[PDB]
C-alpha cells in the first residue's frame, strides 16, 4: 500500500461519488456472470441461471451492499487494512473457505465498474490509485489465511 | 470457446468502437503503464510520455489486430498466426503480461460504451480477449 | 502443443513412476497443502494432516488421472471429458490452482526420479502438465 | 520474512550442502529451457538452439553462478531482504529491463532444483520454507520498479 497522498486523496473524491448499495450489487453480480465458477459459494441464492436471473437477485443485491459495505469502511483505514480485515479476513477462511483468488477477481470487476459509471472521470491516473487499492485490500483479506 | 451469443456481442460491442479504435488502443496502453508499471520493461526504446506519438502509433497497431480478429472470429488462430510467431519468437513477452493489457483495454470499452457494456457483454468481451490472448501465446514453447 | 519429442518423454518418465503413482500423488498434494495453504479451502472436508488416508486416496485418483492422459496424450480432451466436466460444472476449482498442483507434481517427480528428471524431461512433464491443466479448465465457461 | 525459526533453521542448513557453482548453472539453465522466453535476455550468450546447448554453455553457467551468489548472500539478511536487493532492484528495472515475472520462475525452477539434488532430504515442509524465500526473494528484487 504504496499510496501517495494525490493518490489517495484521488480515491476519496471519487468514493465520494458513489451509491455503494448499487455499485456494490453490480460488482457482485457481474463476477458471478464473467466468472461463473464463483457461484460456487452461492447455492443458496436461488437462480443464477442466466445474467438477468443474476444482476436482479434480490440475495446477489443484498450482498453485494454488504460487501462494498465493508469495503468502503476499509477505505477509511488506508492506513492500516490488515487489522481493518481482520476478523473478515479469518471468517472467509476458517469459516467460509473462500479461495482468496476470488477477492482479486472482485477487485478487477469493481475496477471496470467505476469505469462504467464514472466514464471519463475515472482517468489513467485515478485508475492505477484504485488499482493499488484493491490489491492492498485483497491482501488484507488473505493476511490471516492458514 | 466463443459461443454464438458470444461472437453477437463481441462484434455488436466492436461494432460501436468503429474509428476510435486506434485512440482506445493507445488509452488502454497508458492505463497499463500506470497501474502495472513491470509491462514497461518491455519498450524500453519508447517515449511513454503522455501524448507519446509511439504510444498512439503503438495503440493503433493494437487495435488494428483486434480488429482484425473481430472480423475473423470464426479462424483467429490463422488470421493472427503472424503476430502469434511475432510474440513467441521476437517479442518473447511473458504470459502474464497479456491478462494486463485484456484488463486495460475492458476498462477503456467500459469508461466509453455505458450502453453496451452491459453484463452479457463485459462477461463476452473477457472471453474474447482471452482467446486472443491464448493465440499470441500459443506457439511460446 | 506437445510435439512427438514431447509426448516420448512423458511416457518415458511416467513409464518409470509406475507402482509408486499413487504415493506420488499423495506426496504432491500434500507439499501443495503446506506450501500453498490457499489451496486447503477446497478440501474443507477432508482431514489434512500428514498421512491421512483421504490425502491418499485422492493422491491415487488423480495421479490414476495422469495415467490416463499419458496413455491418450493424442487424445487429452477426450480421455478427459468427464473430469473437465466435474471441474467446470461441480468442484469450480480457481484456475491460478492447477498451476500450484502441476509444480508439486514436479518437484515430487524430481526428487523421486533423478537420473530420468533431465532438464528436456523437465521441460515435455511442465508442458504436459499445462496442456492438462487446459483440458480441465476449458469448460469453465 | 514470515519465516519461523524452525523454518529460518530448515532453510539455513540445506543451504550449508548446496554448490551454488552446479546449482547456479542447472537452475539458470533450466529456466531458459522449460521457459523458452526468458532467452530474451540472454542473446549475446550465444547457441541456446538446444538443452544440451544451454546446459553447456559456459556463459550461462557463470551468470548462474552470479546470480545464486547473490541469492545465497541475501539468506543472510532473511529478515530484510528489501534492503538487501535494493541496488539490485534497481539495477534489474533501470539497465536491464528484467520483467519481475521472471524472478518467480527462476525461483519454481530452483525449487525444482533442489528437490532434484537432495531427493529425500527436500521433503514438504522443507519445501514450504524454501518457497516462502523465493517468494520472499522475487518480492525484494521487484520492490523498486517504476
Ligand atoms: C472486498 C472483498 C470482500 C469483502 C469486504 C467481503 C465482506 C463480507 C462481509 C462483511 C460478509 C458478512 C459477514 C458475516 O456473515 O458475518 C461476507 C460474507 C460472505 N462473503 Fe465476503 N466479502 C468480500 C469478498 C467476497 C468474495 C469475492 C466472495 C466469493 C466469491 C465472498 C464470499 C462470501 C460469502 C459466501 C459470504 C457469506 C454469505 C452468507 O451469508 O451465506 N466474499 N463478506
Ligand atoms: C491481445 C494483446 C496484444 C495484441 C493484439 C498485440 C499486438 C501487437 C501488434 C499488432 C504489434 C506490432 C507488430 C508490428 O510491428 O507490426 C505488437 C508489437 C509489440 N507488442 Fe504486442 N500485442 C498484444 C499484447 C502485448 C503485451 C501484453 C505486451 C507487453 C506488455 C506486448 C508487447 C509488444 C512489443 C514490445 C511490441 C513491439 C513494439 C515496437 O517495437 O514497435 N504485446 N503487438
Ligand atoms: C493436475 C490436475 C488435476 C487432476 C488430474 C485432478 C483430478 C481429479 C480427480 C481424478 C478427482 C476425483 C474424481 C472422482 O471423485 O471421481 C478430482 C476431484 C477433486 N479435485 Fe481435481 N484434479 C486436478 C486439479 C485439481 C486442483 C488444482 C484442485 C484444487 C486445488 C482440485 C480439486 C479437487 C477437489 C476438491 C476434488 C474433490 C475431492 C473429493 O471431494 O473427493 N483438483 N480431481
Ligand atoms: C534470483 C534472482 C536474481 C538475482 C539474485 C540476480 C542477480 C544478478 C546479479 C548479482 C547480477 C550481476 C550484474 C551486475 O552487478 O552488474 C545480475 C545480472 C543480470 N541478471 Fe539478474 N538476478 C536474478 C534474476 C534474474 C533473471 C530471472 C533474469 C532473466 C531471466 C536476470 C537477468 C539478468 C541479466 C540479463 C543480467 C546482466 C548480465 C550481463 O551483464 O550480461 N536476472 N543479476
Amino acid at each position: 500500500m504504496h499510496l501517495t497522498p494525490e493518490e489517495k486523496s484521488a480515491v476519496t473524491a471519487l468514493w465520494g461519488k458513489v451509491n455503494v448499495d448499487e455499485v456494490g450489487g453490480e460488482a457482485l453480480g457481474r463476477l458471478l456472470v464473467v466468472f461463473p465458477w464463483t457461484q460456487r459459494f452461492f447455492e443458496s441464492f436461488g437462480d443464477l441461471s442466466t445474467p438477468d436471473a443474476v444482476m436482479g437477485n434480490p440475495k446477489v443485491k443484498a450482498h453485494g451492499k454488504k460487501v462494498l459495505g465493508a469495503f468502503s469502511d476499509g477505505l477509511a483505514h488506508l492506513d492500516n487494512l490488515k487489522g481493518t480485515f481482520a476478523t473478515l479476513s479469518e471468517l472467509h477462511c476458517d469459516k467460509l473457505h473462500v479461495d482468496p483468488e476470488n477477492f482479486r477477481l472482485l477487485g478487477n470487476v469493481l475496477v471496470c465498474v467505476l469505469a462504467h459509471h464514472f466514464g471519463k472521470e475515472f482517468t489513467p491516473p485515478v485508475q492505477a490509485a484504485y488499482q493499488k487499492v484493491v490489491a492492498g485490500v485483497a491482501n488484507a483479506l488473505a493476511h490471516k489465511y492458514h | 470457446v466463443l459461443s454464438p451469443a458470444d461472437k453477437t456481442n463481441v462484434k455488436a460491442a466492436w461494432g460501436k468502437v468503429g474509428a476510435h479504435a486506434g485512440e482506445y488502443g493507445a488509452e488502454a496502453l497508458e492505463r497499463m503503464f500506470l497501474s502495472f508499471p513491470t509491462t514497461k520493461t518491455y519498450f524500453p526504446h519508447f517515449d511513454l510520455s503522455h501524448g507519446s506519438a509511439q504510444v498512439k502509433g503503438h495503440g493503433k497497431k493494437v487495435a488494428d489486430a483486434l480488429t482484425n480478429a473481430v472480423a475473423h472470429v470464426d479462424d483467429m488462430p490463422n488470421a493472427l498466426s503472424a503476430l502469434s510467431d511475432l510474440h513467441a519468437h521476437k517479442l518473447r513477452v511473458d504470459p502474464v503480461n497479456f491478462k494486463l493489457l485484456s484488463h486495460c483495454l475492458l476498462v477503456t470499452l467500459a469508461a466509453h460504451l455505458p450502453a453496451e457494456f452491459t453484463p452479457a457483454v463485459h462477461a463476452s468481451l473477457d472471453k474474447f480477449l482471452a482467446s486472443v490472448s491464448t493465440v499470441l501465446t500459443s506457439k511460446y514453447r
